[PDB]
């Protein structure tokens, strides 16, 4: 079973940048995308975007576009999330998740079946 | 932005109870619905995809149904480890907005 | 400003020598007695199907491309240090090109160096066909600045570059520092009958579609037509619009369910359904793309939505891949 | 783009490593006796049961949307088993192929865009969704796949034959020129039989051969020496017999 | 072509309204 292992919690001051990692274990990015999900303290889930490493294609929600960057390494199967211009509202748990994009998986409808443990990033 | 509403917002139940959670989209989105269960301090787990297909590795007590805009997840026999939050997710268009969640308390 | 083209803009269409013969050819030529735009700061010009250029060493080089913004490859011809340079790099261009133009030289896929060319006019023809950028030119003396010379002169070819870039617009380049002047016409797929003399140089030509007399000259493969009655072509009035008339029938065909049926029969007992008297929207079938094999025989697959059949029998079954 | 070489296709062909060598408009073994203006070499990797589609007049996902050969193709298509090099343990998902496009490719067209394919009316805001498909899909190459699905490297050599100067010629050694004799000549791929004489036709520096009204070459420029040879057919005529009886 | 470059056009069996014009039983001259 392919599992995602994320980096540990990070505390950073506003205005700095944060780098979260997400490593595949027991598998590789075999026709799968890496999506990022956000979760404020005591709040629900927030979808931000996803990366297709194979082509280095990255898509992000309008809200975050500009200060948010997702990159991926297909050879080692490791993705990293780099966020700049940190503000206090950026404190949240970030999850990486295996998703679909290929037409052949149409019956899955872009669901996410394996989730990492999450990385808490605290801005203060 | 697709408006997606969960119901009920919260519910209390005991082990053995029958649970039914409804998820409605503000417009037709066919079968682009995924179901997740999430425990405090842990990531969600995918339970039901394609509105009706049972996900591999999910206990058979969970089941999905529904048609058009309204789709429902049913828990036949609530278990101690079933006390958790339940999320529906639409994938019709970007962004793939998540609901505010439904908290299940003992 | 506009000028008249008269009988200029003819180039050796096939590069095979002929002598003392009247040869009929179909190619991109500048139609005779057409109006050519006269420019006298430089504008952006469309390239379309080919360009005829004339000028009268102020004007050096030309720029061709599609977007002219370093996003796509762009043909550049420059006359520097007596050795002409042609490159197809994604240069980032200025608003008014004049050395600045050659910056950001990356993603270069072709480079060429050749020998230099250019009271005398300098005629050029640029044609882009099937990935070949063909450039023809000749220099000729003039003593009349009010118009473009009357006469006939065939344009000797110079080179042919296998660039293969989709070119849509072009611009001329001035010497970097009341201006100079140039004439540009647009080429059209007209049929020309060319006279090759004993030595092999085109001395006259006739446009097969310019005028009825030229139509006879072309059809008779001769430059002099004796008195008489001659047939050259056929008048046929063209249709003005398309009209579709179909029965009022609005019934939808079962196709939807047949593909999406949950339980399929075994291959030994293939299921047959007869389908008639219903409109069938094959565009929903197509844009519902999840098929791994779609092969049609005796009809084009892309044009199943434009015919009408007596009846469709639908057979269905399940098999293994191989 | 390959040009200005002595293309030795005879060495290349007789290697048993190649699994498919199919030439159209040229016989695979006579290629060494012809000269070509410019040869384009295309290369890519596809699955086994799709090599059959890399042929003129063919249809299917790769032929329609990836690589389309013209109806009158003159050249060769070469393919061989890459299963050892390209396929990696645990599946090789690195090679992608396009399934969707607004229209079918014109012959030899290349489309490397990655925009989402809008198959319906609803616009796709840069993320796949309903009626919004990602245009590419990856090959599932695995060492346990049947041969029909194993990967195949494909190289397509396209040969052009226009009224233009030849540069790539099979490595047939050049010979001396004999004038005023009936000989069977081969001038850079132009073959024929006739008597070669001097000519006074002043070809322009760009012309290579001259043509007659009929489907025959009347003059030619010899390579190496650029001289102009007139070719007149060898004398012939009918024979009649006079017999008293 | 040895006498004049002037030409006349006859549209055979095509009564002319469709684009001096003289109608003859042979067509429109
Ligand atoms: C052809 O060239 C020769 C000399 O090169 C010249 O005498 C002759 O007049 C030329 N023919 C024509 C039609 O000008």
């Amino acid at each position: 079973q392919v599992q995602l292992v994320q980096s540990g919690a990070e505390v950073k001051k506003p205005g700095s940048s944060v780098k979260v990692s997400c490593k595949a274990s027991g598998g590789t990015f075999s026709n799968y995308a890496i999506s990022w999900v956000r979760q404020a303290p005591g709040q629900g889930l927030e979808w931000m975007g996803r990366i297709i490493p194979i082509l280095g294609i990255a898509n992000y929600a309008q809200k975050f576009q500009g200060r948010v960057t997702i990159t991926a390494d297909k050879s080692t199967s490791t993705a990293y999330m780099e966020l700049s211009s940190l503000r206090s509202e950026d404190t949240a748990v970030y999850y990486c998740a295996r998703g679909y994009y290929e037409a052949r998986h149409y019956y899955y409808y872009y669901a996410m079946d394996v989730w990492g443990q999450g990385t808490a990033v605290t801005v203060s | 932005d697709i408006q997606m509403t969960q119901s009920p917002s919260s519910l209390s139940a005991s082990v053995g109870d029958r649970v039914t959670i409804t998820c409605r989209a503000s417009q037709s989105i066919s079968s682009y619905l995924s179901w997740y269960q999430q425990k405090p301090g842990k990531a969600p787990k995918l339970l039901i995809y394609a509105a009706s297909s049972l996900q591999s590795g999910v206990p058979s007590r969970f089941s999905g149904s529904g048609s058009g805009t309204d789709f429902t997840l049913t828990i036949t026999s609530l278990q101690p480890e079933d006390f958790a939050t339940y999320y529906c997710q639409q994938s019709y268009s970007t962004p793939r907005t998540f609901g505010q969640g439904t908290k299940v308390e003992i | 400003a506009y000028t008249n083209s008269f009988t200029r803009g003819v180039y050796y269409p096939d590069k095979v020598f002929r002598s003392s013969v009247l040869h009929s050819t179909q190619d991109l030529f500048l139609p005779f007695f057409s109006n050519v735009t006269w420019f006298h700061d430089n504008p952006v010009l469309p390239f379309n199907d080919g360009v005829y250029f004339a000028s009268t060493n102020i004007i050096r080089g030309w720029i061709f491309g599609t977007t002219l913004d370093s996003k796509t490859q762009s043909l550049l011809i420059v006359n520097n240090a007596t050795n002409v340079v042609i490159k197809v790099c994604e240069f980032q261009f200025c608003n008014d090109p004049f050395f600045r133009v050659y910056s950001s030289a990356n993603n270069c896929t072709f480079e060429y160096v050749s020998q230099p060319f250019l009271k005398n006019l300098r005629e050029f023809v640029f044609k882009n066909i099937d990935g070949y950028f063909k450039i023809y030119s000749k220099h000729t003396p003039i003593n009349l600045v009010r118009d473009l010379p009357q006469g006939f002169s065939a344009l000797e070819p110079l080179v042919d570059l296998p660039i293969g870039i989709n070119i849509t617009r072009f611009q001329t380049l001035l010497a970097l520092h009341g201006a100079a002047a140039y004439y540009v016409g647009y080429l059209q797929p007209r049929t020309f009958l060319l006279k090759y003399n004993e030595n092999g140089t085109i001395t006259d030509a006739v446009d097969c579609a310019l005028d009825p007399l030229s139509e006879t000259k072309c059809t008779l493969k001769s430059f002099t037509v004796e008195k008489g009655i001659y047939q050259t072509s056929n008048f046929r009035v063209q249709p003005t619009e398309s009209i579709v008339r179909f029965p009022n029938i609005t019934n939808l065909c079962p196709f939807g369910e047949v593909f999406n049926a949950t339980r399929f029969a075994s291959v030994y007992a293939w299921n047959r359904k007869r389908i008639s008297n219903c409109v069938a929207d094959y565009s929903v079938l197509y844009n519902s793309a999840s098929f791994s094999t779609f092969k049609c025989y005796g009809v084009s697959p892309t044009k199943l939505n434009d015919l009408c059949f007596t009846n469709v029998y639908a057979d269905s079954f399940v098999i293994r891949g191989d | 783009r390959i040009s200005n070489c002595v293309a030795d296709y005879s060495v290349l062909y007789n290697s048993a490593s190649f699994s498919t060598f199919k030439c159209y408009g040229v016989s695979p073994t006579k290629l060494n006796d012809l000269c070509f203006t410019n040869v384009y070499a295309d290369s890519f990797v596809i699955r086994g049961d799709e090599v059959r589609q890399i042929a003129p007049g063919q249809t299917g996902k790769i032929a329609d949307y990836n690589y389309k050969l013209p109806d009158d193709f003159t050249g060769c298509v070469i393919a061989w088993n890459s299963n050892n090099l390209d396929s990696k343990v645990g599946g090789n998902y690195n090679y992608l192929y396009r399934l969707f496009r607004k229209s079918n490719l014109k012959p030899f067209e290349r489309d490397i865009s990655t925009e989402i394919y809008q198959a319906g009316s609803t616009p796709c805001n840069g993320v796949e969704g309903f009626n919004c498909y990602f245009p590419l899909q990856s090959y599932g190459f695995q060492p346990t796949n049947g041969v029909g699905y194993q990967p195949y490297r494909v190289v397509v050599l396209s040969f052009e034959l226009l009224h233009a100067p030849a540069t790539v010629c099979g490595p047939k050694k050049s010979t001396n020129l004999v004038k005023n004799k009936c000989v069977n000549f081969n001038f850079n791929g132009l073959t024929g039989t006739g008597v070669l004489t001097e000519s006074n036709k002043k070809f322009l520096p760009f012309q290579q051969f001259g043509r007659d009204i009929a489907d025959t070459t009347d003059a030619v420029r010899d390579p190496q020496t650029l001289e102009i040879l007139d070719i007149t057919p060898c004398s012939f005529g009918g024979v009649s017999v006079i017999t008293p009886g | 072509t040895n006498t004049s470059n002037q030409v006349a056009v006859l549209y055979q069996d095509v009564n002319c309204t469709e684009v001096n014009v003289f109608q003859t039983r042979a067509g429109c001259l």
